[PDB]
């Protein structure tokens, strides 16, 4: 499961920690949130190689365009460069969710959904993965545009908690990233073994659970 | 399509000095969906206790047909089913399916009330019993818990030793499979009395 | 078919059911109400395959009527749900089996309780305080684990209803015509006129 | 790996103690060595179910045959009882089992496949391990074994199968069926592969475990 | 028709120390239910304080292990003697693996060295090139069993502090290279009885700053 | 993709306190039919190594030229091509395992399972194994086919781990063999009575035997076994 | 399997090898394929093991209560025994049965029943896997009204050769002599017919 | 992607093309432009496999932007069809074709005429007075057979496409999420902002 | 098909049957499956007609081109290039092929060439469907260094029962003598091999 909305004060990036070899679970600590530079960030859904491989790549790609251009590569033009590279490999059985989240000055605070269908899609709201769903379901009902920074932070943890509780192929952890116009600023690693009961207990929900 | 694997959830009984437990997960799901945190694969009939993993329907189906034996059994015996009795009366059952089973992997636990001896059982799906001295495992996680028995379990453990024992295994081999944990309850069970705990686990 | 939820609050069940009946790309009607009383305090929401969901309710709705006249009681929505459950369990290994998810919302008169059970067609029975069959489970539960109180009104049960349904509306990628809304508590069963 | 060899004066047959659900070990020291009667004893191989269920049955039925005829129960009896059942199940119930014993005709060792094939024999083995088994016999056996000679063939030859066969382990099991005397059941004959002494013990501080909810259940009336 | 795969079986286990990491490997070698050999080694030592092994299918194992030590042997050439970390030598991995992510090695692979700071290290990585830092991980056919063991006896994972009513969770803290054998030992040992692929041989590679011991324990023969 | 026509069964081999042995019998099989009667499947390369190979026969006789232009090669511009600078077993192993993994990457297999047998310059016993997968151990004792289910338990009883080699006669080793294609004489559907041999010594070089018969064979039992159960006459 | 019977001056002769196999594996090397159904009607079995032997053991049964009726039954009785189970069941059953037999009026016959449940007559027959190597030098050699040696001597011969080429068949090669004189067994081991 | 609409009427093409973007059981996004400008007075429409549309859709725009400069000059809405149609001619005997159905709605300023072109995957072309790709057809077709008159008003025009939404909202079964609408005149291309 | 080829005192010996069938229709009759590839290196064809017919024409070429360039090859080198294609090609070949030759040196040789695309230098050697049924037959008869009337009679008698046995063989018996004395055609009919 990995969320990514933008309001008032800018974009919220929330993913789980989770890798599955089937109902096998491979790690519970595993990043999904690639630091492409200090205003761009990639999240990983699907096949782990194809995301770590072509999402580090990616980073080669964006640093190679401000090397040649002497300027950041726009939000655009980053999720281009993937959905261009995915989509010389359709058919090939490429499987990879991603959202490249980022600022630059002439764009201001971007989302791009990039796929390896080849589907590319400017958006305000996205969530990714086995758990979009769940995820959906408590952001798109609490989501206001204007969500203080200190709300949207915690919508963003608790909609990713939400998929890690229903969804089998979710869990382990959540890592926060906010990005501003002076780029993302991390927001710490939170085990689900603890913030489950924190938030059960001081948010009084979870009454599905034995308390 | 493998009905074993549809719902989810793990068994596992040890015994100990003058004791046995047996211990389960609470989770209910329909494959990546968790649909129910309170599904309790343990039951008991007089002071046999049965454990079953598997598919849901045959879980809840083989419980109501137990208890409804178990009933019979002891209105014309006059006295309640023993634990190696109960074992035999499972194998029958589950093979007289044998070319239309149950998808279930039940665990017989109790102390057999006349010789005092603890008693656990294990049988696949058509009725072939595993009786083992130390320790039985069933479901998603069995290889998990088949791991975790073998290093954790030592024998004539105290029942309160028991308990930190069977617990681990179960707690730690339910966070390696997605489709058990979601809570669990462990039954120690000595001569005349049954202490039944629900652990504190992670909602994952 | 598809959308059945039920919630179940303080002092009464509720059950929301699609409207929509589709065979192809033609919505062939856009008013089904996707119930049966079964008793006048025990309720059952259906979804599944075309042809089995109605005549699989209706068979539960006359067994249950004949124990009514029977006996001159009603049964307890706990006995209700067990009756289906069997019947479905049986139905799983039958030569063709009834392929019918349900929802049960009864209120139980003698211990003054709303109950809530979920079965699907394998025979697969839970009680819950919320339910769901088909894919509104997968927006719906992580929206009620969040939003779910045990001690709400029938007010707020409708108010958090109203969430769901807003919730399926933008995300689902059917068009399911709204839904039929019933309340199920002390004093029987009622329908919503608008949702 | 199950094994049977005739021997002067009876029969003996021998088997490993390892019990899989595909490469995992279920049972560490299962007992593949079946009573059909006092003096007729099976080992079983297949479907694990299908060869306790088939060897009870027909042990049933030899026993209300014995009581019927007043006489002792022949394997030859066990054999075409265990061969037209079967048979009538064309393969479907998946039994592969040397009966072997003693009755008033003699002394017998007898093999039968789960379609209903049978096959007569000196030695015989089945089973994953029956390659690694039979090379032994094969290597070993001679006409006019002693008892002691026959016990120590079979053992040697379940030993290929529980060192060379992974589907084979732990300890070996045997029964010898004497003309004349009881049949011995010699439960872990033989106890090779003992674990060895742990480097620690797992043993926890009490209260490591965290708990939500205690309560005595009540199993009384 | 003709498949290109096979499954070697056995198991392999790498652990991170503070100053240490072990990568334990059974010496059995199976194709399905026949001993290839009771010794055939499948830890190595790849130079620059290194040790990697790919179980599964033996074959891919043995290319990905060659490929690697021949990628090391260059860097040395190519870079004027560098000593290859073992972070770089991860990422050279996964390259090395997603090069065949169409034609895959069917392997589960562990590396164990010191990072640059001098601290115990474990990678492991998928067959198609995935792959994370870790303290502790199985590979193999019984990863499954010695997993969750590892989670609870080097991670502490689900144990709590006596008497603090599951609330102060038992504090994380580095195991001794005596203490990490143990743990060894006794997982390949409790892997052996219930797993048919696992036995015969125990080796253990233990990478310190003053380089690469190995030990050797007998397994269960069965 | 292949499926092999011509096959030959079971080449087993082990360890002795000196050098190694390896045997294989001399029948080419087509499917049930025992076809060709006269086949080597024994290929020494110099006077230090035996190859043994077991599978399709024409993949086989692919692998002879394979060696024997390898001998070849080896010579050219080598003037020490006879001492220092011969052919050892485990330059000839590595090669036929690099050919035999190159084969099954290209989904084209060499369908064979080969079992390289020698001495290296130094003294010291080589014995390991390749297949048409390019998968490849050692042990005191290898066998292909039928060879690994029922010659390995018979060699193991022999040579169990490495400190019983030097504990090996060569009279024992040999013996142990012998009696293993007995064995398989008796119980593979797809082997023969006609087997060769060859010893590979730290001492005495390479001693290669033809013409080899499976001796001393127990069938006087059967005339005693009459019917399948029930039948006395 | 190598299966053949051979009608001569004064009965019939049986023959086969003593070989089962699962794949290449042997699972009896020292295999009974001369089963008895009546005192002087015996058949030779090629096919399922399971199939043959559970359709010998009811010929048997039936044979036993037609002489308990009617006395002994002819050789083409057996035959239309065997024929009635194989033809009636053709769906269910992999059987190549030779039934061979000795009345005292009718002399030796030979009767085949192929896979299909067809009755073929012969003055000889051969059957199983390894027939199909000695058709040719079965059809040369045969002479009706052989010697009991003459006729022992083609079996060995003829069933030697469907070894040496068949790796299906093997071991020992068993006889069975039907004559009025009775009964008799005769066994031929390898070291024997091996270098014929 | 599914519904793609076009009318041309007396002085304009008319271009409807639904809003929903949709992989599962999730609507990712409800404002999706199923459109490229390729020249100032020539529009085209797109549906059909995800990737594949929007590649098809900016390739094409790319050759027809690159042709307008070199030539100084506007191709003529029948070239840009023909030389479309070609593409995915070539595209079908392809290794992997693109899967992609188009409308071409375009204002032709030498005949002073709209024209509408219907293109399918196959490259098969015809010219249309109204046009719908997908399931769309089955219910618009025979709609617009019955109230498309040949010399309607683009406020007609407009109309007539209301009825085409409201009869695919009441009898498609998936959920669309309304249509944005662009018009082809001799003044360019212009979007409705509310429909 | 029913192929041999026998060597014996003077040289060798290629015999066949002139039948080619598409199913159970007898196409052609009077085929000739002994071919020529040089003056005395013949080989017998059996397989797909397309597959051998092609193959002997490139071998024949290659020969043709070897005789031009190194004079006279021997059989070894012949039945080596038929191997070179037949290995090599062995997923889109179905040739079993039997090479016969005499060189003034080496006498006459046979070399066998299965399906695999081995090679077996054998004294003779029987190929085709037919040749399953004379194994036995051919292994009791055949000595080294017959006659010419002895070797012709032995291939006549062979495959005499080979076209008895097999649907697919049938029509002439065709052989071809290869000597120091040069080449001769020899055809033997129906009415004559049928009732030997
Ligand atoms: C939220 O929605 C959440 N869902 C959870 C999850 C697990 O689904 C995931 O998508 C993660 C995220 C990744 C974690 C690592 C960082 C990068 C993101 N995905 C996985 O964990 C994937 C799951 C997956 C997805 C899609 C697949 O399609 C094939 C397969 C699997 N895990 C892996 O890929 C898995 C990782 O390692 C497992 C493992 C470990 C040790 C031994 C074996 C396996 N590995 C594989 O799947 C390996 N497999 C190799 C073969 N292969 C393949 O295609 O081979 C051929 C023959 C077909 C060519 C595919 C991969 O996170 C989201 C956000
Ligand atoms: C020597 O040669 C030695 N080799 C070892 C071994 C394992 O091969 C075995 O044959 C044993 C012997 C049995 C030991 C127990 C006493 C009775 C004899 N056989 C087994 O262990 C079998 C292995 C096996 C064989 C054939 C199979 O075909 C499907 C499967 C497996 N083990 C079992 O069958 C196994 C027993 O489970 C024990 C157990 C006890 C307690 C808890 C859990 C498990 N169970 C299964 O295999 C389950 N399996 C499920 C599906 N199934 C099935 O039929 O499905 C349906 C839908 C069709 C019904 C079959 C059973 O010993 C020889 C001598
Ligand atoms: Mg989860
Ligand atoms: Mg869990
Ligand atoms: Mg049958
Ligand atoms: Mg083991
Ligand atoms: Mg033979």
């Amino acid at each position: 499961t990995t969320l990514a909305f933008r309001f008032q004060g800018g974009i919220i990036v929330a993913v789980d920690s989770r890798a599955t070899a089937g109902n096998w679970v491979a790690s519970q600590t595993v990043k999904k949130v690639i630091e492409i530079n200090p205003f761009l960030l990639g999240t990983m859904a699907g096949g782990a190689a194809d995301c770590q491989f072509w999402e580090t790549w990616l980073g080669s790609q964006c640093r190679l365009h401000e090397l040649r251009e002497k300027e950041r590569i726009s939000v655009a033009a980053a999720s281009k460069i993937l959905s261009n590279l995915v989509y010389q490999y359709k058919g090939a059985g490429l499987s990879m969710g991603t959202m490249i989240c980022g600022y630059t000055r002439k764009e201001g605070p971007t989302i791009y959904y990039v796929d390896s269908d080849g589907t590319r899609l400017k958006g305000d709201i996205f969530c990714v993965g086995s758990g979009q769903t769940f995820a959906y379901g408590v952001l798109d009902s609490n989501y206001k545009w204007d969500l203080s920074v200190e709300d949207a932070l915690y919508l963003g943890k608790r909609s990713i908690l939400a998929a890690a509780h229903r969804d089998a192929y979710s869990g382990g952890s959540v890592n926060l990233y906010h990005v501003t116009e002076d780029g993302w600023i991390y927001h710490g690693n939170h085990d689900v073994g603890e913030l489950f009961w924190k938030v059960k207990e001081e948010e009084g929900s979870f009454n599905n659970v034995i308390g | 399509s493998d009905p074993s694997s549809i719902n989810g959830g793990i068994v596992v009984a040890m015994t100990g000095k003058d004791c046995v437990a047996i211990a389960c997960d609470l989770r209910l799901g329909s494959q990546s969906l968790g649909v129910s945190n309170k599904f309790e694969k343990i039951f008991h009939y007089g002071h046999v206790f049965l454990g079953i993993t598997g598919l849901a329907t045959d879980v809840t189906t083989l419980n109501e047909m137990f208890r409804y034996k178990t009933n019979l059994y002891k209105l014309k015996e006059e006295r309640a089913i023993e634990p190696e009795t109960f074992t035999q009366l499972v194998s029958s059952s589950l093979y007289e399916r044998r070319f239309g089973p149950y998808f279930v992997g039940p665990v017989v636990a109790g102390i057999n009330s006349k010789s005092g001896k603890p008693f656990i059982a294990g049988f696949d799906l058509i009725g072939c019993i595993d009786e083992a001295k130390d320790f039985i495992v069933s479901g998603t996680a069995s290889d998990q818990l088949f791991g975790m028995c073998e290093s954790l379990y030592e024998p004539n453990l105290e029942p309160e030793d028991l308990f930190e024992t069977i617990s681990q295994a179960l707690l730690n081999a339910a966070d390696r499979d997605a489709l058990s944990g979601w809570g669990a309850v462990v039954y120690i069970i000595k001569k005349d009395e049954v202490v039944k705990r629900y652990l504190k686990m992670r909602q994952d | 078919m598809d959308i059945i939820l039920g919630i179940r609050v303080q002092d009464s069940v509720i059950l929301a059911s699609s409207k929509a009946v589709t065979r192809g790309i033609s919505v062939l009607k856009d008013s089904d109400d996707k119930t049966r009383q079964l008793s006048p305090h025990t309720l059952m929401s259906f979804a599944g395959e075309a042809g089995d969901t109605v005549q699989f309710a209706e068979y539960i709705q006359a067994n249950i009527q004949l124990y009514s006249i029977r006996e001159d009681y009603e049964l307890s929505p706990q006995a209700v749900s067990s009756f289906v459950r069997q019947e479905l369990a049986k139905s799983i290994r039958s030569r063709r089996p009834y392929q019918v998810n349900v929802l049960i919302g009864g209120y139980d008169k003698k211990k003054n309780k709303p109950e809530l059970y979920q079965i699907d067609y394998l025979g697969t029975k839970v009680e819950l305080p919320y339910g769901a069959h088909g894919y509104s489970g997968f927006y719906t539960f992580s929206l009620l684990d969040h939003h779910y109180r045990p001690d709400m009104t029938t007010e707020e049960g409708l108010d958090l209803l109203k969430l769901c349904v807003q919730e399926l509306e933008k995300r689902m990628p059917m068009d399911f015509k709204g839904v039929i809304v019933k309340i199920v508590d002390k004093d029987g069963i009622r329908q919503v006129d608008d949702f | 790996t199950i094994v049977g060899v005739k021997f002067n004066n009876g029969v003996v047959i021998a088997a490993d103690t390892r019990s899989t659900q595909g490469p995992i070990v279920a049972d560490k020291n299962c007992a593949k060595l079946h009573r059909i009667s006092p003096k007729i004893w099976c080992a079983g191989a297949g479907t694990a179910a299908d060869t306790e269920a088939v060897t009870q049955l027909i042990g049933s039925n030899i026993e209300l045959h014995s009581l019927y005829t007043s006489r002792e129960p022949r394997v030859v009896s066990a054999l075409q009882m265990l061969k037209q059942h079967l048979f009538k199940y064309q393969g479907h119930i998946g039994a592969y089992l040397i009966v072997a014993g003693v009755d008033p005709t003699g002394s017998h060792l007898f093999s039968i496949h789960a379609h209903g094939s049978t096959d007569v024999g000196y030695y015989l083995s089945l089973g994953s391990g029956s390659l690694a088994a039979m090379a032994v016999l094969e290597s070993h056996w001679k006409q006019d074994l002693t008892k002691e000679e026959a016990i120590k063939l079979a053992s040697d030859a379940i030993q290929a199968g529980i060192w060379n066969d992974l589907g084979s382990g732990s300890n070996v099991d045997v029964c010898v069926m004497e003309i004349g005397k009881d049949a011995e059941y010699l439960r872990n004959y033989l106890t090779p592969n003992v674990r060895e002494e742990k480097q620690k013990s797992y043993k926890f501080p009490r209260g490591t475990t965290a708990v939500l909810k205690e309560s005595i259940v009540n199993i009384c009336d | 028709q003709f498949n290109p795969y096979g499954d070697n079986g056995g198991t392999i286990l790498g652990i991170a120390g503070e100053d240490f990491a072990v990568l334990a490997g059974d010496t059995r070698n199976i194709t399905d239910y026949s001993i290839n050999s009771r010794y055939e080694p499948k830890v190595f030592d790849c130079g620059d304080n290194i040790v990697m092994s790919a179980n599964g299918f033996a074959a891919d194992g043995d290319a990905l292990v060659k490929r690697f030590k021949n990628s090391v042997k260059w860097y040395h050439f190519d870079h004027n003697d560098k000593k290859l970390s073992i972070n770089s030598a991860a990422r050279n991995i996964q390259h090395l693996l997603y090069g065949k992510r169409f034609f895959p090695y069917y392997v589960h692979t562990i590396i164990a060295g010191l990072d640059e700071d001098g601290k115990g290290a474990v990678y492991s990585f998928d067959p198609v090139g995935s792959y994370e830092r870790e303290q502790c991980r199985a590979g193999g056919a019984a990863a499954s069993l010695i997993m969750p063991f590892l989670d609870n006896q080097v991670n502490f994972k689900n144990q709590y502090e006596p008497g603090t009513n599951g609330k102060v969770k038992k504090p994380l803290k580095y195991l001794s290279v005596e203490e990490v054998i143990k743990l060894v030992r006794d997982s390949f040992t409790s892997a052996t009885e219930r797993h048919i692929q696992v036995g015969d041989g125990l080796e253990i590679l233990i990478v310190t700053k003053d380089g690469v011991r190995k030990e050797f324990y007998e397994l269960k023969r069965d | 993709t292949q499926q092999p026509i011509v096959t030959g069964t079971s080449v087993i081999s082990m360890k002795y306190d000196n050098g190694v042995i390896i045997a294989a019998d001399n029948l080419g099989s087509y499917g049930s039919l025992l076809r060709f009667n006269g086949v080597e499947r024994l290929i020494p390369v110099g006077d230090n190594t035996v190859v043994g190979i077991s599978g399709d026969i024409s993949d086989m006789q692919h692998i002879e030229r394979l060696l024997k232009d390898l001998v070849t090669e080896n010579a050219y511009d080598n003037p020490l091509a006879d001492a220092e600078e011969a052919l050892e077993p485990s330059y000839i192993f590595e090669y036929l395992a690099t050919v035999m993994y190159q084969r099954r990457s290209k989904m084209n297999p060499l369908w064979n399972a080969i079992i390289v047998a020698g001495v290296q310059s130094n003294g010291d016993q080589f014995l390991r194994y390749v297949n048409l997968l390019g998968v490849t151990y050692s042990s005191p004792t290898l066998a292909t086919g039928f060879g690994a289910h029922m010659a390995n338990p018979l060699l193991r009883k022999v040579v169990d781990r490495e400190s019983d080699i030097p504990k090996t006669t060569v009279q024992v080793a040999e013996e142990a063999i012998v009696n293993a294609m007995r064995v398989l004489y008796y119980r593979d559907a797809r082997s023969s009575r006609n087997f060769s041999l060859a010893i590979i010594d730290k001492n005495t070089g390479l001693t290669f035997k033809k013409n080899l018969q499976v001796e001393n064979m127990k069938w006087d039992f059967a005339k005693d076994i009459k019917g399948y159960g029930t039948q006395k006459i | 399997t190598s299966i053949m019977a051979v009608t001569f001056k004064d009965g019939v002769i049986l023959g086969a090898d003593s070989r089962t196999t699962t794949g290449a594996y042997i699972a009896n090397r020292v295999t009974d394929k001369l089963t008895r159904v009546h005192d002087k009607i015996w058949c030779c079995r090629s096919g399922s093991a399971a199939d043959t032997q559970a359709i010998a053991d009811i010929v048997q049964y039936h044979l036993e209560l037609y002489t308990s009726q009617y006395g002994t039954p002819s050789t083409e009785t057996a035959a239309s025994v065997f024929k009635e189970l194989c033809y009636e069941n053709k769906d269910n059953l992999t059987a190549g049965i030779i039934v061979a037999g000795y009345d005292d009026k009718n002399k030796g016959e030979v009767y085949t029943i192929p896979l299909g449940g067809s009755v073929h007559k012969l003055p000889y027959a051969i059957a199983g896997s390894g027939s199909t190597f000695i058709y040719g030098y079965c059809d040369k050699n045969f002479r009706e009204n052989m010697s009991k040696e003459e006729t022992v001597d083609f079996i060995k011969h003829s069933l030697s050769q469907a070894i040496k080429w068949d790796g299906s068949s093997g071991g020992v090669i068993r006889m069975v002599v039907l004559t009025a004189a009775g009964v008799e067994r005769l066994i031929f081991y390898p070291d024997e017919y091996e270098q014929l």
